[PDB]
RNA sequence: CGUACAAGACGCGGUCGAUAGACUCGGGGUGUGCGCGUCGAGGUAACGAGACGUUAAGCCCACGAGCACUAACAGACCAA
RNA sequence: CCUAUUAAAGGAGGUCGUGAGCUGGGUUUAGACCGUCGUGAGACAGGUCGGCUGCUAUCUACUGGGUGUGUAGGUGUCU
RNA sequence: CACUGUCCCAACGUUGGGCCCGGUGAACUGUACAUUCCAGUGCGGAGUCUGGAGACACCCAGGGGGAAGCAAAGACCCUA
RNA sequence: CUCUAAUUGGAUGGAAGUAGGGGUGAAAACUCCUAUGGACCGAUUAGUGACGAAAAUCCUGGCCAUAGUAGCAGCGAUAGUCGGGUGAGAACCCCGACGGCCUAAUGGAUAAGGGUUCCUCAGCACUGCUGAUCAGCUGAGGGUUAGCCGGUCCUAAGUCAUACCGCAACUCGACUAUGACGAAAUGGGAAACGGGUUAAUAUUCCCGUGCCACUAUGCAGUGAAAGUUGACGCCCUGGGGUCGAUCACGCUGGGCAUCGCCCAGUCGAACCGUCCAACUCCGUGGAAGCCGUAAUGGCAGGAAGCGGACGAACGGCGGCAUAGGGAAACGUGAUUCAACCUGGGGCCCAUGAAAAGACGAGCAUAGUGUCCGUACCGAGAACCGACACAGGUGUCCAUGGCGGCGAAAGCCAAGGCCUGUCGGGAGCAACCAACGUUAGGGAAUUCGGCAAGUUAGUCCCGUACCUUCGGAAGAAGGGAUGCCUGCUCCGGAACGGAGCAGGUCGCAGUGACUCGGAAGCUCGGACUGUCUAGUAACAACAUAGGUGACCGCAAAUCCGCAAG
RNA sequence: GUCUGUUAGAGUUGGUGUCCUACAAUACCCUCUCGUGAUCUAUGUGUAGGGGUGAAAGGCCCAUCGAGUCCGGCAACAGC
RNA sequence: UAUGCCAGCUGGUGGAUUGCUCGGCUCAGGCGCUGAUGAAGGACGUGCCAAGCUGCGAUAAGCCAUGGGGAGCCGCACGGAGGCGAAGAACCAUGGAUUUCCGAAUGAGAAUCUCUAACAAUUGCUUCGCGCAAUGAGGAACCCCGAGAACUGAAACAUCUC
């Protein structure tokens, strides 16, 4: 069985949905953690300096 | 699937969201729904 | 004139398959303009509209080759697709066959004709197959 | 319409006509039709695989002949 | 190399003619074994089993078929 | 051993394409020029240079000889 | 070439730009004329630079040839045709007839996922492998109704939160406590059936009938928690038994018309009541060889027989029902029996969940039963695969008829469809795909019998080497096979099976379909099993078996920075 | 961890068939193997990047694997 | 002369060019904290007709007061209908009202909803009662305290360097 089309077939799993928290469908409801904003993860709303550019 | 009272609101919302542009918008504004949306080609969140 | 959605409207309340209902020719017009339940059981009145029948296989033939083979035709080498023990299960053979015996000599123990020691050292007989059948037995017992 | 042919081309006939079809003969292919009658192991009977006769039958033909019945009509145009 | 026939069963060139013609047996990826070598990873101008063959032809080339112009109303026969 | 179109050696037929017509309607590829052929020459593997030969234009179909055809900045080999 | 400054000019009596054209300069370039344009534009000097392109498989945009070319054929689903309707327009939108296609699916119901794709009206610029009046498209409206179907409640592997501790630290980390979370087809679980109704909902609305829980009141009751249930693996199997299917006869209706056959229907739930086979047990009885099974088995530690207690169906029977449904009749018996119920046996170096809950624990009447889901698709067009993709995608309908061993083939119902959606022409050439048939020869072909073919179902006879005694083996080899008439045997019987005698047709009787070619030698791995998703299925990996090593548990081996 | 078997279902030996700007970035057809078990399968759940998972093929960890993907370091460095 | 080549003309296609600037880019000056009195952010509502944006929050393109302002107005948005304004509207400044749900998110739980009174959790004070208080999270960068690479340079490379 090829990893392409015919394993596309199989995916009607539903994880990432839209988070509470942010609005962005980005909550994965069977770890309950938004990996936009983390929530459900951090009380602290998620930032990363890697974002954008060091110098910006 | 099944869908929860919010989802519905959601859905719901995305639906009325996806209609035309008032007729009379256009005369107002002397000559698009950007939003517009297909259930088939597009799709939705969540 | 389109007249499918009525042609499913029909077939609810003739209550048959939707391939089942035959609209006149002659009366699309009517039948286009009717838009409720009502307005197609009306024109159902009227004949209009109405359901062929459904068929039904004939067993006739099956019937005749039925019997034929009731009474012991068509049923040589030449007609026989299955292996033997598939004809007829064996086990299945079995249980027929020694329930026939163990009741046949039941009765003629309670009807005096067999001692109880009689009846035991055929029953134990039977049960280790002794007789192919009941009348072998009978044959048997007659000494 | 084919002695020709993937388009195009090529060839033949067009009532001063057998060019194609229908019809009928001929020449062919199968192999003895439907129905009916008799026979048929048997079977009370019903029923009955099948045999014989009717039947060199029935069915069929990308071929030939006869035959203007039908269709090649009506008619338009170029041209030193 | 070998066998039977044969008049004879010659040799060579064409990108060792010919894979946008074929085949894919050998060679020469990724798997694996053996021998030998190597402390080892692994190797071998050794052996062995398995292991893929894309493309609608633009030009040119040729095989056949047409339409035009030239020679300059036509039919037929020729050279 | 058996069997056979694998072969001697090919033939006929069937279905779908192919061909003609309506409609729909892409891509690959494109320095330019380009009707070539035989020789030669040249960075030693030329439609384009030289010398000859041949060549009226355009179109249809074909199987693919050539364009060291098209496709992917060779993965072999060496070098860093 | 840009913009700045100073000096100095041009422009609506027409600036810049652009197009065509004239003149100058070796040249970079400068300049004029005409048209267009319709508002800005220079020169000199000094500055300022994101300052000059033919090239980078350079970037972005636009455009041509390719070309009216390829594709719109190929899949075991070849599908249409003649009339007519609507319409400005009809091969493909609709009606009828005729002709076909689908049968574990091309039919019915659903999970996930999608999200309005569902229904109606009005449309055809867009979407649609051609067209379109059609549509999953466009515009506008409308549609999903629950005490008893799910959710909700329970706990599963496991997850998180808090506390504790670690960490330089945390959004990080293991344990231990607590709490919570974790099952929508498909784990457990209080209770709903039948019919009617709409364009679209429907055990939800309506009609009829029924049921459960909690609470209130009244009567009863003092029992109330021991126990039972929830609650369970794999293999074989007996008994009860419904639907279905079939057989017999009757009734209602239909069809066919030389016959006298063929088809459909003959209905009716939940619930309430009641019946009880099996298992278990008790009394009686008194077997020292009897009782019993498909099989195992049972017994003086008390067999059979007889009586009794407990005790089953989604089952029988009565009610429900001068309910409902049907144009009508509005059956009765039988066989085989899915479901459902209840037993017996065998297996394990394998032992086949938990919790909530329920019963235990009466009857009347009344009140309450909120909240969330509910449309549609579920696929060769509604999901994922960029597509209206020949792929992928869970569950159940596994009992419709003939056939046969069969949930096989083939054919046919119920139901669905002609949308695995472009058509029209040419005896329709070459060539290609996928096939049919080929005389004689018969593997000569080829690396190799690759490809194709041969054989084939069932019964009887018969069967070598070798062997771990299981096997080899369907070895090989040989024979039979239909139909018709009348019968025999086994069985309670089958519309079950096994045979006999006579008759008889064909080239051919497993007549299609279904359906092994066989034998020997050698190499390898013992065997079933595993693997390179997408060029390798093998001799490679695994395996049981064999062996060696470490360790007495505050152990050996291993993970973590630590807490662990 | 028996046999035959297109029962369901799982797989894929050969055709080096069809396709190879595909229906399809792994598809179609026939043949073939498994089909009561180390079986197949749905959902839920766990293991995470020098780390998992692996009956071991450097196999698999979302078309990506001899070290996933995203963004950041970053305008890395190169004598090519 | 067909098919055709080169240049131009008329008309297309295309959107370069010139002109224009509601946007950027950079520099300078000023100013500078928000949040359990529930912020920032998000969801969903909200208009006569309303899809997007903006505003607002069930009092929902708004309500109130004071001052300004002024004959007009009903946002972007040039429509239609209708309405408001001399009872001084619109508009602007300041102050106040209202301010759904999720969100640090705090009664428990949950993909923005549900379930049966709540400072959850950790603390301080303590009338030892959550009685009174505190922390939590946000913010363009700046700042302080900790953890801390590698590509790279050294023409290799390990210290060093980055
Ligand atoms: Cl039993
Ligand atoms: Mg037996
Ligand atoms: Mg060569
Ligand atoms: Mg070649
Ligand atoms: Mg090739
Ligand atoms: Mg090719
Ligand atoms: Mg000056
Ligand atoms: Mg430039
Ligand atoms: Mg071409
Ligand atoms: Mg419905
Ligand atoms: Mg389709
Ligand atoms: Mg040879
Ligand atoms: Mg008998
Ligand atoms: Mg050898
Ligand atoms: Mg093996
Ligand atoms: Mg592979
Ligand atoms: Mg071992
Ligand atoms: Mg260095
Ligand atoms: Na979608
Ligand atoms: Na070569
Ligand atoms: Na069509
Ligand atoms: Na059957
Ligand atoms: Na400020
Ligand atoms: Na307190
Ligand atoms: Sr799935
Ligand atoms: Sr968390
Ligand atoms: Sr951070
Ligand atoms: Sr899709
Ligand atoms: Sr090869
Ligand atoms: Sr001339
Ligand atoms: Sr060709
Ligand atoms: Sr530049
Ligand atoms: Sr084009
Ligand atoms: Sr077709
Ligand atoms: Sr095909
Ligand atoms: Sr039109
Ligand atoms: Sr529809
Ligand atoms: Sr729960
Ligand atoms: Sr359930
Ligand atoms: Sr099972
Ligand atoms: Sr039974
Ligand atoms: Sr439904
Ligand atoms: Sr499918
Ligand atoms: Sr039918
Ligand atoms: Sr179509
Ligand atoms: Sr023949
Ligand atoms: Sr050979
Ligand atoms: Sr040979
Ligand atoms: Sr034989
Ligand atoms: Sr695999
Ligand atoms: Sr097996
Ligand atoms: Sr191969
Ligand atoms: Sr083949
Ligand atoms: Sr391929
Ligand atoms: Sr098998
Ligand atoms: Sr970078």
């Amino acid at each position: 069985t090829g990893a392409g089309t015919p394993s596309q077939g199989k995916k009607n799993t539903t994880t990432h949905t839209k988070c509470r928290r942010c609005g962005e469908k980005s909550y994965h409801t069977k770890k309950k953690v938004c990996s936009s904003c983390g929530f459900g993860k951090s009380a602290k709303r998620r930032d990363y300096e890697w974002q954008s550019k060091a110098g910006e | 699937g099944k869908k929860s009272k919010a989802t519905k609101k959601r859905l719901a919302k995305l639906d009325n969201q996806n209609s035309r542009v008032p007729a009379w918008v256009m005369l107002k504004t002397d000559e698009r729904n950007h939003k517009r949306r297909h259930w088939r080609r597009n799709d939705t969140d969540e | 004139t389109d007249l499918s959605a009525q042609k499913r409207l029909a077939a609810d309340v003739l209550d048959v398959g939707k391939n089942r209902v035959w609209f006149n020719p002659e009366r699309q017009g009517d039948i286009a303009d009717a838009i409720t339940r009502e307005d197609v059981r009306e024109l159902v009145d009227e004949g209009a509209i109405q359901a062929k029948d459904k068929k039904g296989n004939s067993r006739g033939r099956a019937r005749e080759r039925q019997k034929k083979r009731a009474k012991g035709h068509q049923k040589g080498a030449g007609s026989r697709k299955g292996k033997a023990g598939a004809r007829q299960n064996s086990k299945e053979d079995w249980e027929s066959r020694i329930r026939a015996q163990r009741t046949k000599l039941r009765e003629l123990r309670d009807e005096g004709t067999l001692s109880s020691s009689q009846y035991r050292d055929l029953y134990d007989k039977a049960g280790g197959g002794e007789f192919d059948s009941v009348a072998d037995l009978e044959r048997y017992i007659d000494a």
